[PDB]
RNA sequence: AAUAGGGUGAAGCCAGAGGAAACUCUGGUGGAGGCUCGUAGCGGUUCUGACGUGCAAAUCGAUCGUCGAAUUUGGGUAUAGG
RNA sequence: GGCCAUGGAAGUCGGAAUCCGCUAAGGAGUGUGUAACAACUCACCGGCCGAAUGAACUAGCCCUGAAAAUGGAUGGCGCUCA
RNA sequence: UAACGAGAUUCCCACUGUCCCUAUCUACUAUCUAGCGAAACCACAGCCAAGGGAACGGGCUUGGCAGAAUCAGCGGGGAAAG
RNA sequence: AUAACUGGCUUGUGGCAGUCAAGCGUUCAUAGCGACAUUGCUUUUUGAUUCUUCGAUGUCGGCUCUUCCUAUCAUACCGAAGCAGAAUUCGGUAAGCGUUGGAUUGUUCACCCACUAAUAGGGAACGUGAGCUGGGUUUAGACCGUCGUGAGACAGGUUAGUUUUACCCUACUGAUGAAUGUUAUCGCAAUAGUAAUUGAACUUAGUACGAGAGGAACCGUUCAUUCAGAUAAUUGGUUUUUGCGGCUGUCUGAUCAGGCAACGCCGCGAAGCUACCAUCUGCUGGAUUAUGGCUGAACGCCUCUAAGUCAGAAUCCAUGCUAGAACG
């Protein structure tokens, strides 16, 4: 017999299996499609989730009841110090898919990126890339030959870049190394750009502009093993049910004499790889700017950091990106920021954002001050100040 | 945008922070956090709350 | 005649609110909410500015035992406005109206949510303080 | 042989008041009852709770009926398979 | 402008009639188009051309008729002058 | 039919997480370890679909397929056990 | 060797659909219907039978959850009308997507109130009891009515009546892992899965249409329903932070400072977790179905079709998204 009433299914079948990600660094499954006519430019950047804040902004949305009126919106801070270019990979179009042809590396690698290739760095002789560094001996013709091979045969050129994680407050010393696809220009142009950028820093302001829409690749928060009630949002069984109520009562019909793959079952929740799209860039801040949190209406000399620092992260002393809303991951997670895969002309995508004010009260409690000067002005002299 | 002031303690209210209570007599009350709001719903005297 | 943003629902089916107009009713018992879709076991629920089908549980005898439209004008469940402000009233109140949103009373006691006044010009006309 | 602590306030009795009388009223005192709230006790309503290869071949937890009598109970004794 | 109905319908609204004359040729009308006519077009007759043509029926294969629940069975693959 | 009722039934006030619609916390389990160490059950065993068949196959036929050793949960099946 | 669930054959009966076309439809058989007859399909009815199970397959209903069918209630695109508009009716491709909240009833069924785009019908051992519940039915106690001399009966009514076990195998959900020289980093992508859905308001516009009454639609704009995936700014919830303060009883001769009350109680309470009780995000190309066409024979005309060809659906395949074959 049929179900008494027709209700929608619990959960999405397009995010199965709900298993842990193979790596903690989210990987870009698909890059923006290459257009030769554009200039040579990067399509992605690596950052670290610092924390969330609040802004005030005047809305430009004709026909809305909040048009030209202040709205209060949640925002996410991504600490993004400039990345260092250390390598380049060539991809070839084959009848079996993309296949990596060659990887060319830079002469000098910093210690933070050479720690990426080790599980026990302190016990090692640190021999990685020493003979390869010797490959540059007084003519470096091996490197030029491989680069010419890439120019001759590669159809997709990607750069290898790593974060400068020593500039962040994280205690982790391993850098995060990723492939970032190069778009724009011919294959020769991409290869020349990659070679000429070896051992150089690339900033966020060269990849993302303000008011842009970008996508976020990250691994979500882990919750461990979870029951069906919270893992899948199933209905709780009555209070008086024997042997418990946080279950799915019927896990299958008599036939097929098996449990179906579509039935909600208890298991591991969170720590999934996710791609979240259409997050607007409200601010690309600079670490050298002493008015990160200042706007054109709030001229308080103020960094983006709240009072007492970001909870469980620290201070953002680098360039940063202020994104609208929420992005996947937890604090300190490595986050991949990717350019959008399509052209959005909606009023939400083309609106020019001008910020009024950014909240910098403490996130560690009911903070009520934006600045220590404001605090001591409100409370006056204390006993500890003498 | 405007900085608001707590009705019970004088604490500075920034956009979004705290709750806003409209009594039956349409008097508008502003609370910067749940702490002062909870005291007010207990009909405490802010004049006698030692930190307001 | 209006497009108000989503608000936290305050009055599920079975809730009894105050009747804030001088029509002679004192209670308004919610039995349905206009615009409620389908979801198994989920109760229809109304926010301020929502049209409701209601009966008068307490009031003049000629107002009792009938289904009539009403509009919620204030709610005690806090809800967030697009300016970030969380606000709530001291009580939940409504007024009896037509299917067109026209009041059967002629005055409103107490404040009215700006969400409700922005959506029903009839209730705005008869309203005093609007928050 | 055993049965915390409270509530209610029956007869009888004392004083005063009204009435022509027959009588009535008020304030106390008194401490009745297979009365009542409720321990121990005796019982075992509900969770159709726990457990349900148990601590246990009937228990455990909360909740509950009654709790000064047709009360509870030890021992001795009598009644024995149509 | 055949008639009667019908304001009128004159072929083209419903009824009648179902005629005659000439015509190789014309329905007292095929339709468009009209308030009706006009107007255009078909039955209809001819002028042109260079051998087929029209109607009804019969039965072979194929198609329609042909809608059920796990995914699935000419045994499977697959097969189209097989 | 007053009073009484762990009796059956309907409604109202208060209360409420019974529910909208779920969330959070504590102890003991579960979990891992040292030591100790049973029982039910057992033709052989253990992936599916269709066919046919004692008309609902783990085994047969035809297909899909198929790669050691494993852990915590789970309650579709073993037409599970009793 | 034989009756009460499911299952199997049948399909009278139940349900659904055809054929001819006497009639209905102001005229007019077939826009929409359609008698007398006649051909079928289905197994959600009930019969008929008794093949399997009586060294037992837990027999109603509801709750929960997944999936499938289409004879489509709504949503997409269209053809038809006795389609002027609006509305409505018939039909095609269509199961991608949705199909509700309640009063009474154990109910399935039913019937009302109400919202809604719609409140379609069904299957999977009449799905689903080592998932629950146990109101009904169907043990034993008891009451009533009728029947019986009686013990008792009732397919009549009523009340109270134990719902057991998973640690095995498989399967599902997740989690490790030997060996394919070792170890590390970055990758490719076969295959499998897949995601969005519907409504309202403004403008178009009191316009087209219409005597009037009435009254659309495309582009665009702002919101909302159901769903999905995240997130913890803010607000709310939670407190063994037993963090701070308060309170009672008792104990330490008093104070200070503490112990206990099977976390003693109360107010606040960060962090963490978490809520349509909070916020953010949910993409764009091709090929097609129905259908409407172009050229064009067959058949000197005609014809969307035969060869060839254009546009085109909530469909399909990609883009994108999830896993990464532990013998790629
Ligand atoms: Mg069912
Ligand atoms: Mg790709
Ligand atoms: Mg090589
Ligand atoms: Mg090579
Ligand atoms: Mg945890
Ligand atoms: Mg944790
Ligand atoms: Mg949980
Ligand atoms: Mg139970
Ligand atoms: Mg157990
Ligand atoms: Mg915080
Ligand atoms: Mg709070
Ligand atoms: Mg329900
Ligand atoms: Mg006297
Ligand atoms: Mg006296
Ligand atoms: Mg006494
Ligand atoms: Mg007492
Ligand atoms: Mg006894
Ligand atoms: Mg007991
Ligand atoms: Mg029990
Ligand atoms: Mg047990
Ligand atoms: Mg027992
Ligand atoms: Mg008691
Ligand atoms: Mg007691
Ligand atoms: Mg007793
Ligand atoms: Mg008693
Ligand atoms: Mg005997
Ligand atoms: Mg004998
Ligand atoms: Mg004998
Ligand atoms: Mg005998
Ligand atoms: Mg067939
Ligand atoms: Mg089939
Ligand atoms: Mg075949
Ligand atoms: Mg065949
Ligand atoms: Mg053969
Ligand atoms: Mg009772
Ligand atoms: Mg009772
Ligand atoms: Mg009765
Ligand atoms: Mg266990
Ligand atoms: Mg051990
Ligand atoms: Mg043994
Ligand atoms: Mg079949
Ligand atoms: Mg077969
Ligand atoms: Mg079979
Ligand atoms: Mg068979
Ligand atoms: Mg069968
Ligand atoms: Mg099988
Ligand atoms: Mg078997
Ligand atoms: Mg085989
Ligand atoms: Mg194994
Ligand atoms: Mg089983
Ligand atoms: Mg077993
Ligand atoms: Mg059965
Ligand atoms: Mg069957
Ligand atoms: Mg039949
Ligand atoms: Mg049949
Ligand atoms: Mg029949
Ligand atoms: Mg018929
Ligand atoms: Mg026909
Ligand atoms: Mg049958
Ligand atoms: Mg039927
Ligand atoms: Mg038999
Ligand atoms: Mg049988
Ligand atoms: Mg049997
Ligand atoms: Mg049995
Ligand atoms: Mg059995
Ligand atoms: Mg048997
Ligand atoms: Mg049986
Ligand atoms: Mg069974
Ligand atoms: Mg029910
Ligand atoms: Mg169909
Ligand atoms: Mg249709
Ligand atoms: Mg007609
Ligand atoms: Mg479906
Ligand atoms: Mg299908
Ligand atoms: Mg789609
Ligand atoms: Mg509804
Ligand atoms: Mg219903
Ligand atoms: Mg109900
Ligand atoms: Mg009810
Ligand atoms: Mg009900
Ligand atoms: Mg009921
Ligand atoms: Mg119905
Ligand atoms: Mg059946
Ligand atoms: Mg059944
Ligand atoms: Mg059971
Ligand atoms: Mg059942
Ligand atoms: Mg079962
Ligand atoms: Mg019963
Ligand atoms: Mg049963
Ligand atoms: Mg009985
Ligand atoms: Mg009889
Ligand atoms: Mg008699
Ligand atoms: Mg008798
Ligand atoms: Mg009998
Ligand atoms: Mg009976
Ligand atoms: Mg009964
Ligand atoms: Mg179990
Ligand atoms: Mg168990
Ligand atoms: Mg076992
Ligand atoms: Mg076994
Ligand atoms: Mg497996
Ligand atoms: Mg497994
Ligand atoms: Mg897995
Ligand atoms: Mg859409
Ligand atoms: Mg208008
Ligand atoms: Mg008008
Ligand atoms: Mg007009
Ligand atoms: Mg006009
Ligand atoms: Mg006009
Ligand atoms: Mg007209
Ligand atoms: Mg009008
Ligand atoms: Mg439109
Ligand atoms: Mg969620
Ligand atoms: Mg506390
Ligand atoms: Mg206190
Ligand atoms: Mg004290
Ligand atoms: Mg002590
Ligand atoms: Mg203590
Ligand atoms: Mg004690
Ligand atoms: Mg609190
Ligand atoms: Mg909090
Ligand atoms: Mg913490
Ligand atoms: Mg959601
Ligand atoms: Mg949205
Ligand atoms: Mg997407
Ligand atoms: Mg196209
Ligand atoms: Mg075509
Ligand atoms: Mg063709
Ligand atoms: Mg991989
Ligand atoms: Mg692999
Ligand atoms: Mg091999
Ligand atoms: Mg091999």
């Amino acid at each position: 017999s049929h179900r008494k009433y027709e209700a929608p299914r619990h959960g999405s079948l397009g995010f199965l299996p709900r298993k842990r990600a193979a790596k903690q660094r989210g990987r870009v499954k698909s890059f923006p499609k290459d257009v030769k006519s554009k200039p040579v430019a990067l399509t992605a950047f690596l950052g670290y989730k610092a924390g969330m804040t609040t802004i005030v902004r005047d809305l430009d949305r004709p026909g809305s009841k909040m048009h030209k009126r202040e709205v209060v919106e949640a925002a996410t801070v991504v600490d993004t110090p400039p990345m260092v270019v250390v390598g380049v990979v060539g991809y070839v179009e084959t009848p079996r898919g993309l296949r990596s042809l060659t990887t060319v590396w830079a002469e000098h690698l910093s210690e933070e990126v050479r720690r990426r290739f080790y599980k026990n760095w302190y016990k090692s002789k640190k021999k990685a890339f020493t003979k390869y560094s010797g490959k540059y001996a007084t003519d470096a013709k091996q490197v030029e030959t491989e680069l010419a091979r890439i120019k001759k045969y590669a159809s997709v050129v990607r750069v290898l870049a790593h974060t400068q994680i020593k500039k962040t407050p994280l205690s982790q010393k391993k850098a995060h190394l990723a492939e970032i696809q190069i778009n724009g220009g011919s294959v020769s142009d991409k290869v020349d750009w990659a070679k000429e950028h070896f051992e150089k820093e690339v900033s966020v302001d060269s990849v993302f502009e303000q008011d842009e829409m970008i996508d976020v690749i990250a691994v979500t928060k882990g919750h461990g093993f979870e029951g069906v009630t919270h893992r899948w949002g199933t209905k709780k069984l009555p209070r008086k049910t024997h042997r418990g109520l946080r279950k799915v009562a019927c896990i299958g019909a008599w036939h097929p004499a098996n449990v179906n793959w579509t039935v909600a079952r208890a298991g591991q929740n969170g720590y999934h790889h996710r791609t979240s799209i259409n997050h607007k860039v409200y601010r690309v801040g600079k670490g050298t700017d002493e008015a990160n949190g200042a706007t054109e209406f709030d001229r308080t000399k103020k960094t983006i950091n709240p009072m007492g620092g970001f909870v469980r992260y620290g201070n953002v002393n680098n360039d940063f990106v202020l994104l609208k809303g929420s992005i996947p991951g937890v604090k300190k997670r490595v986050v991949t920021l990717r350019k959008s895969l399509y052209v959005d002309t909606s009023r939400r995508a083309v609106e020019k954002v001008n910020l009024k004010w950014i909240d910098t009260a403490s996130r560690f409690g009911k903070g009520r001050f934006q600045t220590p000067a404001e605090k001591h002005a409100f409370m006056g002299t204390l006993k500890k100040d003498l | 945008m405007k900085i608001e002031v707590d009705s019970f303690s004088g604490s500075k209210i920034y956009p979004g922070r705290g709750t806003l209570f409209v009594r039956g007599d349409s008097k508008i009350f502003r609370f910067q956090s749940s702490k002062s709001a909870s005291l007010f719903q207990q009909r405490k005297n802010p004049r006698r709350i030692s930190w307001t | 005649s209006g497009n108000k943003f989503r608000m936290s629902l305050a009055l599920p089916v079975g809730a009894v609110m105050n009747c804030a107009d001088n029509s002679g009713a004192r209670n308004l018992y919610v039995l349905a909410v206009k615009g409620t879709g389908a979801r198994l076991n989920r109760l229809p629920a109304a926010a301020a500015g929502d049209m409701v089908m209601a009966t008068v549980k307490k009031g003049k005898p000629e107002l009792r035992k009938k289904v009539m439209p009403a509009i919620v004008i204030r709610q005690s469940k806090p809800w967030r406005r697009r300016d970030g402000v969380y606000l709530y009233f001291e009580d939940n109140a409504g007024v009896i109206v037509n299917p067109k949103g026209e009041m059967k009373g002629s005055a409103i006691t107490g404040p009215v949510a700006k969400e409700c006044a922005d959506l029903w010009p009839r209730i705005a006309s008869n309203s005093g303080v609007v928050v």
